[PDB]
């Protein structure tokens, strides 16, 4: 693949891996029918800010459940080829998790 | 003598140095010099003729016609659409005297020229023209040093303005108003005197409002303490006279209330609509009913007002003016002793200014109206209500009351004067020369320059006056060395005496000692600049 | 030349090489430094150049003059870039750098038409440049005696002698005393943006005050501004960054209400939380308020009522002083306005100068910062003095941290070509005459200060070379009594930082320009 | 890593006085009052503050 | 970009402030102090706090620099300072050093 992860602190080489291919857009999507937030204090607002990201971090779980499930050990590995992009956030949360992922395949 | 350098390498390669070399032009050593005192002795020449009391006008056109008859220099000086450099800095020159004196924009001009020239001749004899700018500076030093050991004290006391009224009609001579001359010349004194700080701090030019409507006699000038405002009663059915005016000063439109942050108000039912409706009403009831509980007579708002609130004001025996600006609110509030109140339900009785006399004044078949509030009871601002037969002459009016005002506000600063009239040039004149005895030779041509230069103000009034400029200059000079006497100077009104103290011809020193200094500064600076490099590239 | 079918580079491209190309930068660089000579020394003169939008500058300082030339020639650009260079790191001697750069090349160009390789003129280049800053470094005075007299004596006497050959040369003592005590209270790091420099048109030279505190022209002064007082003897100033205004509560805020009753209330919550900054502000005991957002007429005319000073739109760096002078907080929100955070001042006033007001805080016993207000008869007038005042400023902080002082009027430079000449008399002899070139291009500037004087330079020089070879360290041009003098018992010091960095400069850009054989002109875009 | 090495142009004082700065220089000022810490312990947002 | 009411906040408890534009900056900063670049206002745990020997301000020449300095002769990146009289004499040392 001409393109390679994203995310500075992902793994450069997986010995034994899985692979998941995916089209599924783990990136941040607006609403089709134009929503806008309305809010009446900062606390609201930080509210609202955390739960826009929930069905995405969803997404984002899911696939960190099946990266658990299939290999409980550090021996083997997830790259995750997504024909859609992927936001820094779910970069980041699926680095944290050991998953080297990549972004707007062919 | 241009063009820079062209050589075109020995080799015959091509040789580009500076950006479009080819049109640009450049000047160096003595001729530079000789350029830029050409310039500046044809404008000093050209200004010269502006000065004392029989000097005579310079009729200004600017870029779209408009025709400006005056006598004050540093405005003739900024309307000349002059390209050279050195008359940019002539202008900036008279600029620079008026803003910090405001009298005597004409004076510096001319010494500067004089300065010049006699730099000129001493370049033609051969001297560094540092040495020559070192001379004019020790020289200046000498000149102001004198000046200070001459000057007298006045009085600045409001008891007795004797001094002030001399001083100011001293101001005022040279100018077309001097049809008025005493009457200028007090109600500017009193001006002066009535806005300001006692303990010789700043005077605030501001707190005097300048203006003038055609028509009427220039004699028909008056100080009004007050303000004057170019609005009318809005109601034409308001009276046009209220005597002892509780004044309401108010910074808010008579209008229903309205939030700043984008706000809407939903009307849901028929009761809704009824509520606003009664609402809107009551609003506008209870906003007359605050004005008129704090018991005042007249109100005055900055941001207008629409037709409810205007027929209940008319209802309700109370007149009112509306659309007034920032300015004229301040000087309204400041004269009629009242505070500026932001919203009625801050009003009270305690923030009504008080105005013993509010009229509406007419100027003839012209429809024209404007408010007269004075007769206040102390109030710390003043109105100068100028009239005449053009707006010309309005305008030459203007600039010579604020020559006035700023001369006796230099009298607040600093009460030592010197006397005018060419007496004070022939003093330091004669104490340079005095000096420049002592001095070794080298710089005694400097100093002996200096003098010269110093005498033309002195040769420029007689000339003006149509006497002989010589004779008569050298035989003030005799006078003056035989007795020991620095008041006596060229008699430019033919009064018969040449003693400028008995004539009353007096002057601000700071204003002289600031004519020496910048003269003396700008003809360094012009005498350093060796070389100039313009673009000469004619661009349109 | 025979024309190809296909050319190697684009049409128009224009190549010179070998011994021409070399000499005819030589001969531009003596160009661009022709346009700096006569703006050295204390009979130096000043330049007038006018742009294309006709705007004149005049200038004594060489980075400048070069700056407003636009330079083209690739060669010559490298004195422009030599005398910025200089200008950033040391502040003074952008005319040396120059003079010395072409005088090194006008030396060696008879060596460069003669065929001699241009790496033997760059190793004797940086052989004598090695050897003149050792021995600045070597001969530099310093006085280990750690007092505030002399080192105060030594400061002025270099603001003086930076200061001498410049429009204010006359009031030089004046200007030298008020730069000193400017950097002298600098905390550490002596940034030039702790020292305001106000401009006023209008008054004489000696009328320029150096305030011990901030100064700053007013702003705008909404109405209601006029009623209130102008002077306060012991003020605590509120220095702010708080749009005092009645306005939107945010830009996507919006209001939904459908009783007007809700409406009424609206409404005095906008009033009451713009009440509630002002009276806090009040409560806080300042007296004085200052912000760099608008404060609105309303709060214009509250503080008026309350007998208080109020100023917005107060520029940022005006406030940086402010807060170093007085010794406050910028504060964005008003809600803890302790005593801590309130600047404090002796006396604040608003007086006339010159036709403008300005806002005077004085009497700061803790001040970092001060305000040059410099007076003049015209815009180019006071721009002059505030270029000199900065050259001055420049070298008093360098001599702040370091005092090694040399004696100028070319005496330095003296003392390194006799120098110079000794060590290359004692070489095989291809070095030699280059290094002996270097020392004789070394006697440029006092070359430069006789001809710019009007005295006769060979026998100036000449006198000058006797008493050094006799012996006399500090012995340079005396201008006013047209002879030769103690240059460092007549007070002509100058740091020896100064001209080290000039001599280094020179000589690198000597070593670029000589190490150039082809000039390639790609075609403009 | 050749991209390691980071070059930091200054201009002023001549080649002979450059130097090996083991960490990184960055040609900007400081947002806020303070300008010098002892004991640093940077905590890096890439988020605007 | 910084907010005037989280600079205030920030001058309060005594925190120096650095604005890096460029994103590749600050991953070289994040990997010569040893930092993670947070992409939240979260306070950073301790694995992901930088450290550094000492950071300040200090001009050099007539510009003002931010200097993240280390003590030890050791780093994951090390910068290189250059001098000169002319910016093409620089860029030349730079070539040379590359
Ligand atoms: N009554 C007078 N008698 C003699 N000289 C006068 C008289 N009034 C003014 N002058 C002189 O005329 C000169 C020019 O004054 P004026 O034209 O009013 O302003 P400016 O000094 O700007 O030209 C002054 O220097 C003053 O000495
Ligand atoms: N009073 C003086 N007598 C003799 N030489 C002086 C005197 N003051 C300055 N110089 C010399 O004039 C030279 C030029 O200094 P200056 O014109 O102030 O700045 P720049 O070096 O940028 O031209 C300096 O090298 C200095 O040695
Ligand atoms: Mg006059
Ligand atoms: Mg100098």
């Amino acid at each position: 693949l001409d393109h390679g992860a994203r995310h500075p602190d992902m793994k450069k080489r997986v010995e034994d891996a899985y692979i998941l291919t995916c089209n599924v857009s783990l990136e941040y999507e607006k609403t089709e029918v134009n929503s806008g937030f309305f809010y009446k204090s900062a606390e609201e607002r930080e509210k609202l800010v955390k739960a826009e990201r929930k069905f995405i971090e969803d997404r984002v779980k899911k696939i960190i459940e099946l990266k658990r499930k299939v290999c409980g050990d550090s021996d083997k590995g997830f790259v995750v080829i997504n024909q859609k992009g992927i936001d820094p956030f779910s970069l980041d949360a699926l680095s944290k998790e050991g998953i080297v992922a990549l972004r707007r395949a062919k | 003598a241009s063009m820079g350098t062209l050589a075109f390498d020995e080799y015959g390669r091509p040789f580009l140095i500076i950006k479009d070399q080819d049109r640009k032009s450049r000047l160096m050593g003595l001729e530079a010099l000789k350029s830029h005192i050409m310039a500046a002795k044809a404008v000093a020449n050209t200004m010269r003729t502006s000065l004392g009391p029989n000097g005579l006008d310079k009729m200004m056109v600017d870029k779209d016609g408009d025709v400006t008859v005056t006598n004050d220099g540093a405005t003739i000086l900024s309307m000349m659409d002059v390209d050279h450099q050195i008359a940019k800095l002539m202008v900036e020159l008279s600029k620079s005297q008026d803003d910090e004196i405001g009298d005597g924009t004409t004076g510096v001009v001319v010494l500067a020229g004089a300065l010049l020239e006699e730099a000129e001749q001493l370049l033609d004899r051969g001297i560094h023209p540092i040495r020559i700018a070192d001379g004019y500076e020790q020289a200046a030093r000498v000149a102001i040093e004198h000046l200070d050991k001459i000057s007298d004290s006045v009085l600045v006391d409001i008891k007795d303005t004797e001094p002030l009224i001399q001083t100011a009609k001293t101001t005022l001579g040279s100018k077309v108003v001097n049809s008025c001359h005493r009457q200028m010349a007090e109600i500017a004194v009193n001006a002066v005197l009535t806005v300001a700080d006692m303990e010789r701090r700043d005077v605030d030019f501001e707190l005097i409002k300048v203006e003038g409507k055609v028509g009427g006699r220039l004699e028909d000038t008056k100080l009004i303490k007050g303000v004057i405002v170019d609005k009318d009663f809005s109601h034409p059915q308001m009276p046009k006279k209220v005597e002892d005016a509780k004044i309401a000063i108010l910074t808010c439109p008579f209008e229903p209330p309205k939030p700043k942050t984008k706000h809407k108000l939903d009307v849901t039912s028929v009761e809704d609509y009824k509520a606003l409706q009664k609402y809107e009403k009551e609003k506008f009831e209870e906003m007359i009913q605050q004005i008129k509980e704090t018991g005042a007579n007249l109100a005055i708002c900055q941001w207008g007002f629409d037709d409810e609130a205007n027929h209940l004001l008319l209802q309700n025996n109370l007149p009112a003016v509306r659309w007034v600006g920032g300015p004229e609110i301040e000087l309204i509030a400041i004269a009629t002793g009242g505070r500026i109140v932001p919203r009625f339900s801050e009003l009270t009785a305690e923030k009504l200014g008080f105005a013993g006399l509010v009229q509406e004044i007419s100027f003839g078949t012209t429809k024209d109206k404007m408010l007269v509030i004075e007769q206040c009871k102390n109030s710390r601002a003043v109105t100068i209500f100028i009239r005449g037969g053009n707006k010309m002459i309005i305008e030459e009016a203007k600039r010579s009351l604020h020559d006035a005002l700023c001369v006796i506000r230099n009298l607040i600063r600093d009460n030592r004067v010197v006397y005018g009239g060419g007496a004070a040039e022939i003093s330091c004149a004669l104490a340079v020369s005095q000096e420049a005895d002592k001095c070794p030779t080298l710089e005694q041509y400097a100093m002996r320059a200096f003098a010269d230069a110093l005498e033309v103000i002195p040769m420029a009034l007689s000339e003006n006056s149509g006497m002989n400029p010589i004779q008569t200059m050298t035989e003030v000079r005799a006078r003056q060395v035989k007795e020991m006497n620095p008041a006596l100077g060229i008699d430019c009104l033919h009064k018969g005496t040449n003693d400028m103290k008995q004539q009353h011809v007096i002057e601000t020193l700071i204003g002289k000692k600031q004519q020496i200094s910048l003269a003396t500064q700008m003809v360094r600076m012009i005498l350093k600049i060796d070389d100039i490099r313009k673009p000469g590239e004619s661009e349109e | 030349m025979m024309p190809t079918p296909v050319i190697l580079l684009k049409e128009g491209t224009d190549s010179s090489q070998g011994i021409p190309q070399l000499v005819s930068n030589i001969s531009a660089c003596q160009v661009i430094a022709e346009a700096v000579r006569t703006t050295l020394g204390p009979r130096g003169m000043d330049k007038l150049i006018v742009d294309g939008r006709g705007k004149a500058t005049i200038s004594n300082d060489g980075a400048t003059i070069l700056k407003l030339l636009d330079v083209v020639h690739p060669a010559a650009k490298t004195l422009v870039d030599i005398a910025k260079s200089q200008d950033a790191e040391v502040g003074d001697g952008t005319t040396s750098v120059t003079l010395l750069a072409a005088e090194f090349l006008k030396q060696v160009k008879p060596y460069v038409e003669e065929g001699l390789h241009p790496q033997i003129i760059i190793r004797a280049f940086r052989t004598a440049t090695q050897l003149a800053v050792n021995k600045i470094k070597e001969i530099a005075v310093t006085v280990k005696k750690a007092d505030k007299v002399e080192q105060r004596k030594l400061l002025e006497k270099c603001a003086m002698t930076a200061l001498s050959s410049k429009l204010i040369s006359q009031q030089k003592a004046f200007f030298a005393k008020m730069v000193v005590d400017a950097v002298m209270m600098l905390d550490d790091l002596l940034q030039l943006k702790m020292i305001g420099i106000k401009k006023v048109q209008g008054g004489a030279l000696e009328d320029s005050q150096l305030v011990a505190g901030v100064a700053f022209k007013k702003t705008f002064s909404y109405a209601g501004f006029e009623m209130q007082p102008k002077k306060y003897h012991n003020p605590k100033i509120a220095l702010l960054n708080v749009e005092l205004e009645l306005k939107a509560e945010k830009d996507n805020a919006e209001i939904r209400v459908h009783t007007v009753e809700d409406y009424q209330a609206i409404v005095d919550a906008e009033w009451n939380i713009l009440y509630d900054k002002l009276e806090k502000i009040h409560h806080s005991g300042a007296k004085v308020v200052l912000s760099k957002l608008p404060i609105g007429d309303v709060a214009t005319q509250y503080f008026a009522d309350r007998d208080m000073f109020c100023a917005g739109r107060v520029p940022e760096e005006d406030l940086k002083r402010t807060m170093m002078a007085c010794g406050g907080s910028i504060q964005t929100s008003v809600n803890a306005l302790s005593a801590d955070v309130l600047g404090r001042c002796q006396v604040f006033e608003e007086t006339q100068i010159g036709g403008e007001r300005y806002n005077f805080f004085t009497g700061c016993p803790k001040a970092k910062t001060c305000t040059f207000i410099l007076r003049g008869g015209a815009e180019q007038f006071m721009e002059e003095t505030e270029r000199s005042l900065h050259d001055a400023i420049m070298i008093v902080r360098r001599a702040i941290k370091n005092d090694s002082v040399v004696a100028g009027g070319g005496a330095i430079e003296m003392e390194l070509s006799k120098y110079l000449r000794d060590y290359s008399r004692t070489i095989p002899g291809k070095q030699q005459l280059l290094i002996g070139a270097y020392a004789k291009a070394l006697e440029i500037i006092p070359r430069q200060l006789c001809d710019n004087a009007g005295f006769d330079a060979t026998n100036i020089l000449n006198k000058l070379r006797a008493r050094h070879a006799q012996g006399g360290t500090w012995y340079g041009v005396d201008i006013n009594n047209e002879d030769i003098a103690d240059n460092f018992e007549a007070f002509v010091w100058e740091p020896a930082m100064v001209r080290i960095n000039a001599l280094t400069a020179a000589s690198e850009a000597a070593c670029l320009i000589v190490s150039v054989d082809e000039t390639i002109k790609n075609p403009r875009s | 890593n050749v991209d390691n090495i980071r070059v930091c142009k200054i201009l002023g004082s001549g080649i002979s006085s450059s130097s090996v700065l083991h960490g990184m220089v960055f040609k900007k000022e400081t947002e806020g009052d303070v300008t010098s810490v002892k004991d640093a312990k940077i905590a890096v947002y890439s988020c605007p503050f | 970009k910084v907010a005037d009411m989280a600079l205030h906040y920030a001058n309060k408890y005594n925190i120096m402030l650095v604005r890096l534009n460029s994103k590749w900056d600050l991953r070289r900063l994040c990997k010569t102090v040893g930092a993670t670049a947070l992409p939240r206002l979260t306070p950073p745990v301790l694995e992901e706090m930088g450290h550094c020997d000492s950071v300040y301000l200090s001009e050099v020449g007539d510009t003002q620099v931010v200097v993240f300095k280390h003590e030890k002769e050791d780093g994951a990146i090390s910068t290189i300072v250059l001098r000169g009289s002319t910016d093409n004499l620089m860029d030349d040392i730079e070539r040379a050093v590359d």
